[PDB]
């Protein structure tokens, strides 16, 4: 928080951000997960201060991803909220799911197998269409032919005057996003998911940190 | 919500924290197919140390008996004669509980102990049709024919998942072949006392005898196998004339 | 059962984390005897800071014997008081007599390993070697292990208890206790590194019996360049003791 917030408070007394203009890539593992990380980098940042956001969910329809953060803001995902009529009970903690995620400003996404000149013409009228605090783009291994995308993703944080995010689906270290990309000369802060191995910057702080998980509500935990 | 149900289901076995540690397991457990395709295995929870793992009339129908002859399992109660303390000191623990059987509150089974031939298994196969008036997946088994093919190997990772925490287990006979049975039934009888469950017994010998016969060496692993079988109930006599 | 009720009663306040952290404790809690054969204590859960512990609530050699950090109400067990229907208690019977014999002043021999569950009493079994090495003019001392970290981090104003261990290291049959989930990590290269050298500067036999196993006691103290510093000073503990097997 310098800044329009990063992710965690021990991760906002670590590196410090998000600040003015940064290309980011959180090279996220298969098998383990990358779902709730989005439900804990851009879930509460829209629903508190008027530096609003947007969500790129490319390959899947944006609407299947809306069973992920409402079932993680209203803590209701075990009766269940992904298939129809609940038992006369789980209509309990609904007042926390959408009761904050509509008084902010977000554009969720699933527009075609995109190149990147979209978010250049789109972000010339979405900087002027939204409110802007972060710009959450899909993982760096689909948009096309993979390496070129990251190179022109550095400048994107420098146009709308807000830091821009684009994860990845390749241990995990900086030489596996390499067996499918370029990145190093471009993105100058590479976090991860096993463990958010933020092992890159000039600001100072870089550390070894994983967090606990619940997966009945998809919740992150810091201490 | 599923977690709540499971938690209280096995709260006798689980250490609150153990539940949250094995959360991934228990959640993956419920999320996957609770059934199989041979009807070849089904998932069941097991407590391993500090972690919980996942191992694989119109009254006799959906039942699933193991290693038994096909049509011998038909027995009633009017037809069962009522004689000595073989049948006049037993219908006092049987009938106090009929239409009143819970899970989430341990029930009393029985241990039919005595002779060689009188009536070992006619008070575990008759009541299996009181567990057919309501219809449970009530198990009926020969334990002489159980420590043989499961010594074998092929398939062996999970062979006793229907001989642990089924709603009913009418165990019949153990009279053949520090034993090959202390990480086997001695931990099978562990899940019959912390996931809220009762069991049913009948055999050839008796409690005194079986303790003096199990597991021998040059180790009280012979006198721990049988109070895992003298806990939920108190054993009573069987007496009368021979039946052959 | 009460714990279950309370847990769900205040599960909105308690949460799950602490539960998953203290999982081992809560699981060990339910797994052990909730009652006692005196009906002498029973286990109950207690919240200590951020961790949940398990406390028990109640259901020729005396001026020679002066054991530090422990009482004299703990040293009163023999071996003819010890039963044998279990597969643990006789191991000790055969062990120590063969060490009444291979040592005729200076021996540099072996040791014993009682490690595992919580019920045997590994200080009453040790309060027996301590019991009858004092009919003689000699000893087999018993001092607790966490007490070398209970009154030994506040008082490092030089000496203090760098100078009362000086003579507790001139008794042959000295026995070491609860190393494992009882003792944080400043001590091992200043005390329990310098514990097993000056006795072995002339070579002798020392003892180790706690609760956490051999291929595990090397690991319980990195609280790699951390596991290896837990593989040198301890290469004089597994180099000086032979295991007993809780079957």
């Amino acid at each position: 928080i310098t800044g329009i917030p990063t992710g965690f408070t021990e991760l906002d007394r670590m590196t410090s951000g998000f600040q003015r203009s940064d290309l980011i890539i959180v090279a996220a593992r298969p098998s383990v997960g990358k779902t709730a990380f989005a439900l804990n980098i851009a879930q509460n940042v829209a629903t508190k201060t008027n530096e609003n956001v947007a969500i790129f969910s490319l390959e899947m329809s944006a609407q299947q991803l809306v069973m992920r953060m409402l079932c993680a803001e209203g803590n209701i995902n075990a009766q269940n909220l992904r298939t129809g009529k609940l038992t006369p009970e789980d209509w309990g903690k609904l007042t926390m799911a959408m009761g904050s995620l509509s008084n902010a400003g977000i554009y969720i996404d699933d527009t075609p197998s995109i190149r990147v000149s979209d978010i250049r013409a789109k972000c010339r009228r979405l900087k002027q269409e939204s409110g802007l605090g972060m710009i959450v783009i899909d993982y760096l291994q689909l948009i096309q032919e993979v390496s070129e995308i990251s190179r022109s993703l550095k400048a994107l944080a420098r146009e709308l005057e807000v830091p821009v995010i684009a994860l990845s689906q390749l241990r995990p270290m900086m030489s596996d996003i390499r067996e499918s990309g370029s990145i190093e000369q471009d993105a100058d802060i590479v976090a991860f998911l096993y463990e958010i191995i933020i092992a890159k910057q000039r600001n100072g702080p870089v550390g070894t940190v994983q967090l606990a998980f619940i997966k009945e509500y998809n919740k992150f935990v810091n201490l | 919500q599923d977690v709540q149900a499971f938690l209280k289901e096995n709260e006798e076995v689980i250490d609150q924290k153990m539940i949250e540690k094995s959360l991934n397991k228990l959640y993956e457990y419920i999320e996957q197919s609770k059934n199989c395709s041979y009807c070849g295995y089904h998932p069941k929870l097991v407590v391993n140390g500090r972690s919980i793992d996942i191992e694989y009339k119109k009254q006799q129908s959906l039942m699933k008996s193991m290693y038994i002859q096909q049509d011998l399992l038909g027995a009633t109660f009017q037809q069962v004669d009522i004689s000595d303390p073989s049948r006049l000191a037993m219908f006092q623990h049987v009938t106090d509980f009929l239409k009143s059987y819970n899970e989430t509150g341990k029930g009393k089974g029985l241990y039919l102990y005595g002779k060689f031939g009188v009536g070992k298994t006619f008070m575990l196969a008759a009541i299996a049709n009181e567990l057919a008036e309501k219809e449970y997946s009530s198990m009926i088994v020969y334990v002489p024919e159980f420590v043989r093919e499961l010594k074998n190997s092929q398939t062996l990772e999970e062979k006793l998942n229907m001989v642990k925490t089924t709603p009913v287990l009418m165990l019949d006979d153990i009279g053949a072949e520090s034993w090959v049975r202390d990480e086997v039934i001695g931990t099978v009888l562990q899940h019959r006392m912390s996931q809220q469950l009762p069991t049913f017994f009948s055999s050839n010998f008796s409690p005194d005898e079986l303790k003096h016969h199990f597991t021998y060496s040059q180790e009280v692993k012979a006198a721990r196998l049988m109070e895992r079988i003298l806990y939920l109930a108190a054993p009573i006599r069987l007496d009368g004339e021979n039946r052959r």
